[PDB]
RNA sequence: AUACAGUGAAACUGCGAAAAAUCAGUUAUCGUUUAUUUGAUAGUUCCUUUACUACAUGGUAUAACUGUGGUAAUUCUAGAGCUAAUACAUGCUUAAAAUCUCGACCCUUUGGAAGAGAUGUAUUUAUUAGAGUCUUCGGACUCUUUGAUGAUUCAUAAUAACUUUUCGAAUCGCAUGGCCUUGUGCUGGCGAUGGUUCAUUCAAAUUUCUGCCCUAUCAACUUUCGAUGGUAGGAUAGUGGCCUACCAUGGUUUCAACGGG
């Protein structure tokens, strides 16, 4: 158990969207990990009201460390993705009675929201994101202006 | 019987034997024999019309003998896809009979068979079971995300569970139907579903006032869910025709139901309650009485 | 094969689980009375 | 100025709700470092991020507490400390002079002066060579 | 099988082959335990050689603190009891004035229980408070006035606690480990640093104010009324030169 | 002994064969694994169940074996058919549940209770919590609700989901006992293995600092192909440029860095 070597690495998972595949990988000392390869779905959660749903991810539109990952549509941690917005819209209509915040009510009728990945599906085994709302929504709208 | 079903799988005269078997399958070792006969029959005209309805029942549910076998659902979906856009719906329903990505993709006969196979393969898989909670939440999410779908879901609930005496005024099947009504009202055709749920709650009340703990817990959950359904809906004719005997039996007991009596009394709700009237007894007979008094006043 | 031994073993397993749960939910109530008297002093 | 990167400066598992309101914008988390080290109000109400702060970040100080003096601040968010301890080997028969150098992680909640005396604590590894952490000047 | 430099308070013979026994995993550490091979082979001499010790272990004659533990390399370390059913014997193994494992012949009514210092009090699972002790008996539902570095009295029929000695300034103490081993008495000073190197200071018949590490000390009971007996005049280490001057 | 029973070839299985450079120590793991031993550890798998159900317990897929050969040798082989499980792969666990509140009412309580309500673990997130009198003179009258650490975003509980899935015993040797509804009926012991999580144990892993020869006719070394830091990510049992991007241009040193034996 747990020897040491000098200098090497391994090949990344660098997962995509479409044809979700999960490959298990051997971990020394419990917690047998899972590399997600080309995963197309994810668990996405509202921050304020606190409701998750599994949702088809549409695509990552921003990455803060490599712009080429947005071109290749790579799902790492801390990215900006679009998903569906419809089950969160369904819960919103069902349990608030509004049947529609300002800058997310403007995103509802646009159709797709923005969220942040918090798992590491290259190593963990699943993808989760929470829908950005508040000052995170402010700086990421400024990051949309940094896009345009 | 198993040897003869194996010979029929090894098989004009086969269609005439299929007509006689269509009579026997419209009527009703038997589980493995039914599996072998379904695997044979999935590989006439009016016997075909009746067998399409029987296979739609077997791909919408496995209600009487078993409870939602996945092999039975696969055999019934293969028989329905052999009987009857259509290719894309068939591939999505086949991946659903194989559930997460299929529900994410499928989020009008194809819609009927879709609600059929979805509530079949997640027809109350268990209580918790470390995956049945997620499966029941997935079925509720698909039923809320797919009005014809909810209408067909209430139609299947009423098809599980005469009606004239059930609207005017089998213990184990009634407990199974009460669990079905609790599971149906567990979701986040309205008049027929309310009539069937009121009939189930009234028959549970009668058979409980006459397994007993099963009827007690099912009647309690069904009454709380009925109060929740009336509070989430908010017609007074069938409302009075349902509430009359229930509140009459709960006349002395009311000294769930109290929250319904306090939620159905706060303008048009006040007219709906004064159509019945008791209320001073509900006020006098504790925070559970204090909230009712200092709201109802 | 269902010999008389195997279902006796299954019976002993079930009674083992129930008896362990009984003793544990007795000890929890005993600690509850002990925390009650520690509150009272 | 707070934001200085392509990524938003995140302090995870602690976030405000927009429907509730306060004059803090995030329930800002702080901790006392221990061994009598006391957090300052400038480090508390400074809205800096510092994911490697030993009062508000993720790291916790423990064990060795050394002293030293600042020799340079010519690195981005890391400082270098000198220790010119008095030294004696019996081959010399004299109080000879050496010096010891180390890099130490630094926080934006504290001024830095080349020459003043800093008290440094031991923490988890932070860089290729930075292992310690500033806790108090 | 690495050996020949054992913990030298075991006092094995050096012309006894080459190796020395490896204590397996168990309730105590490596160099503060004593396995039953070293016990029954060269500490009281009931069996000559190690396979005969394995015979008397396999034949269920020996039980450490309640149950049998049929194992040669079983590290039955400090403060437990060994109830040899034949020979009517209750070996409690405690410490001495010099650093060895002194033996007793305990009565049955005292051998029915054992004690030990706790190491932590925690909340385990489903909100259940459980304590540990030094020999790994992580036991549930204490009295929640149990503090760290305190002693409970395990019942040894069940694993329950019958009593505890809430240590503070001034209740009778034992020591274990370090060069001030085998001393008693608890009342001079109570030092508390931040990071160890602290003791409740000691007072004896000669009132020797002594200290060690707080990990190297644990409690027994009230002054003059101890819960455990102690070997050979309740070990003091006055002086051997003064002993040969007086007697 | 018409399932076998103690004996045991062979084989399957289970386990174990893992010249500040080295180090001697020291510090932490609130920055990881935690196999083996030891101690506590878990009622929840079907109820669109009466045209009522695999659990008195369900399925393959093969060794050894039998048979056909090759071959020049044997620690070489190909084909075929059998037959097992703590191997492999599924899988339901019978007052359908069961337990604690509230216990009004009675009858006097140490109750017995009609009905108002709740109930696993694991994985990955996002939160939240986690900080002066009356006095039968005897006592009471409401009191200020939380574990530990020097230190937590710790331990843990709940919340809303996702689980390609986790576990929640389809196992084994000895005795055969108590009951009465004499039925292959209900229950029952000693303890071998396996499994969830926590603690302990050893074992591994880094990491802290104190310490070794001769040198300046040895003073510059390194950013190339990250040399020195930040930020995010990949990874990894894991921190950490260990690597990938963008930003900054550093770091070591004459007290002998760097090189020479």
């Amino acid at each position: 158990r747990k020897k040491r070597k000098f200098e090497l690495g391994r090949q990344p998972a660098n997962t995509k969207i479409g044809a979700k595949r999960i490959h298990s990988v051997r971990t020394r000392g419990g917690n047998k990990k899972y590399r997600a390869l080309r995963i197309e779905t994810g668990n996405f959660s509202w921050a304020s009201e606190g409701i998750s749903k599994k949702t088809r991810i549409a695509g990552v539109v921003y990455h803060p460390s490599n712009n080429e990952l947005v071109r290749t549509n790579t799902l790492t941690k801390a990215a900006i993705v679009q998903i569906d917005a419809t089950p969160f819209r369904q819960w919103f209509e069902a349990h608030y009675g509004q049947t529609l915040e300002s800058s997310v009510e403007s995103q509802f009728s646009a159709g797709r929201l923005y969220a942040c990945i918090s798992s590491r599906p290259g190593q963990s085994g699943r993808c989760d994101g929470y829908i950005l709302e508040g000052e995170e929504l402010a700086f990421y709208l400024r990051r949309l202006t940094a896009k345009k | 019987t198993y040897p003869i079903l194996i010979r029929n799988q090894a098989l004009i005269p086969q269609v005439a034997e299929n007509h006689f078997v269509d009579i026997a399958p419209f009527v009703y070792y038997k589980d493995e024999e039914d599996m072998e006969n379904e695997r044979v029959i999935t590989g006439v005209d009016r016997n075909v019309f009746l067998k399409t309805l029987s296979k739609f029942k077997n791909i919408k549910n496995v209600y009487s003998a078993t409870e939602l076998h996945d092999h039975l659902m696969v055999l019934l979906g293969s028989r329905n896809t052999d009987v009857q856009l259509d290719a894309l719906l068939a591939y999505k329903n086949p991946t659903l009979n194989k559930l997460l990505d299929d529900t994410l993709f499928k989020d009008e006969n194809g819609s009927q068979s879709i609600k059929a196979e979805d509530e079949k393969v997640v027809m109350p898989y268990v209580l918790r079971i470390f995956f049945g909670r997620a499966q029941v939440p997935p079925t509720s999410g698909q039923k809320r995300s797919r009005v014809i779908s909810v209408l067909p879901n209430f139609k299947k609930p009423y098809i599980n569970d005469r009606l004239d005496y059930n609207y005017f005024f089998k213990a184990t099947l009634k407990t199974i139907r009460r669990m079905t009504g609790f599971v149906n009202i567990v979701n986040s055709r309205t008049n027929f579903p309310l009539h069937t749920n009121s009939v189930l709650q009234p028959l549970i009340y009668s058979i409980a006032m006459a397994s007993t703990e099963e009827v007690h817990l099912r009647k309690m959950a069904s009454n709380l869910r009925q109060q929740g359904l009336k509070c989430l809906s908010s017609v007074g004719n069938t409302f009075d025709w349902s509430t009359s005997m229930e509140d009459i039996y709960a006349v002395v007991v009311k000294p769930n139901l109290q929250q319904p009596s306090s939620l159905l009394r706060l303008y048009w709700a006040h007219n709906p309650s004064l159509y019945q009237f008791a209320t001073a007894t509900a006020l006098m007979d504790q925070h559970v009485k204090e909230a009712v008094i200092g709201p109802i006043i | 094969l269902v010999t008389p031994q195997r279902l006796q073993r299954k019976r002993h397993q079930r009674a083992l689980k129930v008896r362990n749960a009984q003793a544990q939910r007795e000890a929890a109530a005993e600690y509850a009375q002990l925390l009650a008297k520690r509150l009272s002093e | 100025t707070v934001q200085s990167e392509r990524a938003f400066q995140k302090q995870p598992h602690i976030f405000n709700n927009p429907k509730v309101k306060t004059s803090k914008r995030t329930k800002r988390w702080y901790k006392n470092a221990g061994l009598g080290f006391k957090t300052p109000k400038t480090a508390i109400e400074g809205s800096y991020i510092d994911k490697k702060c030993p009062f508000t970040g993720l790291v916790s100080i423990r064990g060795k507490i050394l002293t030293g003096t600042v020799v340079s601040t010519k690195m981005h968010r890391t400082i270098v400390i000198r220790r010119a301890y008095l030294h004696y080997i019996p081959k010399y028969n004299r109080y000879e002079k050496r010096h010891k150098n180390v890099p130490v992680h630094v926080s934006p909640a504290f001024r830095v002066q080349v020459g003043d005396i800093v008290t440094v604590g031991q923490c988890r590894p932070i860089s290729k060579t930075v292992r310690f952490n500033v806790v108090k000047v | 099988l690495k050996r020949l430099a054992a913990p030298h308070h075991w006092l094995l013979d050096k012309l006894s082959g080459c190796y020395a026994p490896r204590p397996s995993a168990g309730p105590h550490k490596l160099r503060e335990s004593l396995p039953l091979i070293v016990f029954l082979r060269n500490r009281l001499k009931y069996a000559l050689n190690g396979r005969e010790v394995k015979a008397i272990l396999m034949q269920r004659h020996v039980k450490v603190d309640g149950k049998v533990r049929t194992d040669t390399t079983y590290p039955a370390g400090f403060m437990d009891v060994i109830t040899l059913d034949a020979t009517n014997e209750n070996f409690r193994l405690v410490y001495d004035v010099k650093g060895r494992f002194a033996v007793h012949r305990i009565t049955d009514e005292e051998a029915s229980y054992k004690l030990g210092k706790v190491k932590k009090v925690q909340l385990g699972k489903k909100g259940v408070p459980y304590v540990v002790t030094h020999d790994g008996r992580t036991i549930r539902y204490p009295d929640p006035n149990i503090k760290v570095n305190d002693t409970v009295k395990i019942d040894l029929a069940s694993g329950k606690i019958t009593d505890f000695i809430k240590f503070d300034a001034g209740k009778l103490v034992y020591v274990t480990g370090g060069r001030n081993l085998g001393r008693i008495g608890t009342i001079v000073h109570k030092e508390r640093h931040d990071g160890g190197f602290d003791l409740v200071h000691i007072k004896d018949s000669l009132d020797n104010t002594f200290v060690t590490r707080l990990n190297n000390v644990f409690v027994i009971g009230e002054q003059g009324k101890p819960y455990i007996s102690l070997p050979k005049g309740k070990g003091i280490k006055l002086s051997i030169a003064e002993e040969r001057d007086r007697r």
